[PDB]
Parts: C-alpha cells; structure tokens; sequence
C-alpha cells in the first residue's frame, strides 16, 4: 500500500487578485476562451 | 499675389503649389494622435500618463 498527496500547480490568493493573475494567461500563448456561469451571475454585473 | 507686389522677388505661380502642400500634409498625419487628456493606461498595478 502507499498514500499520496496531490494538488493543483497553483493557488493565487489575496483581495485583489483576479485583474493581476489573469494578465499570466495572456502574456503566454492563448487567443480563444469560453466561459460558464449561472443565470444570476450574468444579468448582475459579475 | 499679395506677397510678390510688395517684397519684390519670386514668381506668382510657384508660391500657389507651395502653399498648398504646406496645409494638408499637415491634415494627413496629425489627425488621429492623442495630445489630450489622457494617452495610455496600463492596469497591472496603476499607472497613468
């Protein structure tokens, strides 16, 4: 038998974070997105 | 025709194909660059200019 421990690769985290890492995922190569979210959260302004 | 009767020198038909280059090159080029209010704006930590 043997146990593991697995994670992510990374976990940005701190109030006021989300403008700062997002501008990590395009300065490397990436041109096309989707997105999902719920009804409530898309005719609020998130 | 106004320049030439009182300086004294130059030819009535070459200052009017110079007058004219003189005035729209000068509306070609500086028509769209922002000198205004603001320029850029980049957002990673605030900046302005």
């Amino acid at each position: 038998n043997m146990l593991w421990h697995k994670l992510p690769k990374s976990i940005y985290f701190r109030r006021g974070s989300l403008p700062i890492a997002l501008d990590e995922v395009i300065t490397d190569g990436h041109k096309r997105a989707l997105i999902v979210t719920d009804r409530f959260l898309f005719n609020n302004g998130y | 025709k106004m320049a030439v009767a009182e300086s004294g020198m130059g030819i009535v038909e070459d200052k009017v194909i110079k007058n004219h280059f003189a005035s729209e090159y000068i509306y070609n080029a500086y028509k769209d660059e922002k000198t205004c209010g603001v320029l850029s704006e980049d957002d990673t930590f605030g900046t302005i200019t």
